[PDB]
C-alpha cells in the first residue's frame, strides 16, 4: 500500500518558523517528484512547490506566494519529504497536504497526505472541557436515543471524536467547531437503539493534539 | 501566469441526474512534445484530502467508477458525471501541470433529496460543567433537507438569542441530509432563576414547529 502521512502542524506565532514532515512508504521514493499543496480552512487548493526526483538532481520549484520564505527537502534513506516555513502569518494558517507527484511520464498527484494543520496566531493553546450530553426526563424511548459530546473552549484546532472507539461509526454526527471569544466549542452526536443504552455502554473518545489531551467520556443516565 | 478558473462555483443535482462542470486555463495546456494535454481533476469528499480522478485530461484512475469522465483540450476542460450517486457529493478541483502546478478554485457539488423533516433532541448542562460555573443547553436538529431551517430558544415561554450558536454538518455522503447543533450558553447563576428550557425548530416540512423541553425541578 502506498502510504504518505504528515506532520508536524499545530499552532505558532506571526513571523515564526515550521518544519513539517511527510513520511512515505510502498513506492519507489527516489523516482518521484513530490508537492506540498495548501488549503485554508474552507478555501481552494494552493499548490506550493514541490522538489524533484533523483533523475533531475532533486531540484525545487516553489510558487511565487511562497518563494524565497518557503524551502522543501527530502530525506532519500528514509523516504520522507520536508517543508520549512518562515515569517509565517495568518494567510499561512492552512491544512498542508504532501503528493506524490511527476516520475518522468505520468502527469498526475497519484497519491495525498492527510493533512496537517497549522494554525497562525498569538492566541494560547487551551485543552477542551468535556461535557456529556444524556436527555432529561424526556421521551427517551422512541426505538431510539440520541446522545452526544460537547467539546468546549479549546484552541487551537482540530479535535477528534469517536463513538467507543470507533466501534460506533453509523449514526454519528460531529458539527463543525465555531469560534467564539478566541475560543473554538463543537459537539458530536450519536444514534443507538434504546435497547443497547444504557444497558451497553456509550462513550466518546476525545483528543486534542495541541495540548495532547485524551479525554473519554461515558455517557451515564440520569 | 496559468490562472485556472472553474465553472459553476456551485451546484446542486439530484440522484441518477447528470452532471457538467467547467474549467478554463488562461493558456493551452497541450504540450507539443506529448501531444497531450497536462490537465487533472480531484474530487474532495467532506472531510477527506484530495483523490485523483482523471489526468491528461481524458484518462481515468484505475479504481474510479466509469460515471466519472473527462474531455476537452486547450483551453477548456469539462468533468462529466454521468447518474450521480449520493457519494459523489464533494468539491471538484481541475489542475494544471503545464508549468509547475496550479488548481482551479473548484466546484462544489451538492445532492439534491426530497425534503425531509429534522429530529430534534435537547439536552441540559451537565453536573460537570455546572460545577464550574457555566451551563450549556444543546439542541440536536438531525438529518433534514434543505438546509435552511429555523432554531429558536425559548427560557420559560420567552424568546433569548443571545448566547446561541449555531453549527450545520457538511451533507451526508450516503442519505444527502444535512443536520445542525444548536447551544444557548449561559451563567450558572441565570441558568438558576428559570425552569422551562425548550428548543423549537421551523422547517419547510411542516407549518408546525418540532418543540422539545426540559424543565429543572424535572431534572
Ligand atoms: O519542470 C519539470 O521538472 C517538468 O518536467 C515537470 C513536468 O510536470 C512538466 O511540467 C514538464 C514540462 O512539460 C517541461 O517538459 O516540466
Ligand atoms: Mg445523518
Ligand atoms: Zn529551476
Amino acid at each position: 500500500e502506498v502510504k504518505l502521512v504528515e506532520s508536524g502542524g499545530g499552532l505558532v506565532q506571526s513571523g515564526g518558523s515550521l518544519r513539517l514532515s511527510c513520511a512515505t512508504s510502498g513506492f519507489t521514493f527516489t523516482d518521484y517528484y513530490m508537492s506540498w499543496v495548501r488549503q485554508p480552512p474552507g478555501k481552494a487548493l494552493e499548490w506550493l512547490g514541490f522538489i524533484r526526483n533523483k533523475a533531475n538532481g532533486y531540484t525545487t520549484e516553489y510558487s511565487p506566494s511562497v518563494k524565497g520564505r518557503f524551502t522543501i527537502s527530502r530525506d532519500n534513506s528514509q523516504s520522507i519529504l520536508y517543508l520549512q516555513m518562515n515569517t509565517l502569518r495568518a494567510e499561512d494558517s492552512a491544512t498542508y497536504y504532501c503528493a506524490r507527484d511527476h516520475d518522468g511520464y505520468y502527469e498526475r498527484f497519484s497519491y495525498w497526505g492527510q493533512g496537517t494543520l497549522v494554525t497562525v496566531s498569538a492566541a494560547k493553546t487551551t485543552p477542551p472541557s468535556v461535557y456529556p450530553l444524556a436527555p432529561g426526563s424526556a421521551a427517551q424511548t422512541n426505538s431510539m436515543v440520541t446522545l452526544g459530546c460537547l467539546v468546549k473552549g479549546y484552541f487551537p484546532e482540530p479535535v477528534t471524536v469517536t463513538w467507543n472507539s470507533g466501534s460506533l461509526s453509523s449514526g454519528v454526527h460531529t458539527f463543525p467547531a465555531v469560534l467564539q471569544s478566541d475560543l473554538y466549542t463543537l459537539s458530536s452526536s450519536v444514534t443507538v437503539p434504546s435497547s443497547t443504552w444504557p444497558s451497553e455502554t456509550v462513550t466518546c473518545n476525545v483528543a486534542h493534539p495541541a495540548s495532547s489531551t485524551k479525554v473519554d467520556k461515558k455517557i451515564v443516565p440520569r | 501566469d496559468i490562472v485556472m478558473s472553474q465553472s459553476p462555483s456551485s451546484l446542486a443535482v439530484s440522484a441518477g441526474e447528470k452532471v457538467t462542470m467547467s474549467c478554463k486555463s488562461s493558456q493551452s495546456l497541450l504540450n507539443s512534445r506529448t501531444r497531450k494535454n497536462y490537465l487533472a481533476w480531484y474530487q474532495q469528499k467532506p472531510g477527506q484530502s484530495p483523490k485523483l480522478l482523471i489526468y491528461w485530461a481524458s484518462t481515468r484512475e484505475s479504481g474510479v467508477p466509469d460515471r466519472f469522465t473527462g474531455s476537452g483540450s486547450g483551453t477548456d476542460f469539462t468533468l462529466t458525471i454521468t447518474s450521480v450517486q449520493a457519494e459523489d457529493l464533494a468539491v471538484y478541483y481541475c489542475k494544471q501541470s503545464y508549468n509547475l502546478r496550479t488548481f482551479g478554485g473548484g466546484t462544489k457539488l451538492e445532492i439534491k433529496r426530497a425534503d425531509a423533516a429534522p429530529t430534534v433532541s435537547i439536552f441540559p448542562p451537565s453536573s460537570e460543567q455546572l460545577t464550574s460555573g457555566g451551563a450549556s443547553v444543546v439542541c440536536f436538529l438531525n438529518n433534514f433537507y434543505p438546509k435552511d431551517i429555523n432554531v429558536k430558544w425559548k427560557i420559560d415561554g420567552s424568546e433569548r438569542q443571545n448566547g446561541v450558536l449555531n453549527s450545520w454538518t457538511d451533507q451526508d455522503s450516503k442519505d444527502s441530509t444535512y443536520s445542525m447543533s444548536s447551544t444557548l450558553t449561559l451563567t450558572k447563576d441565570e441558568y438558576e432563576r428559570h425552569n422551562s428550557y425548550t428548543c423549537e425548530a421551523t422547517h419547510k416540512t411542516s407549518t408546525s414547529p418540532i418543540v422539545k423541553s426540559f424543565n429543572r425541578n424535572e431534572c
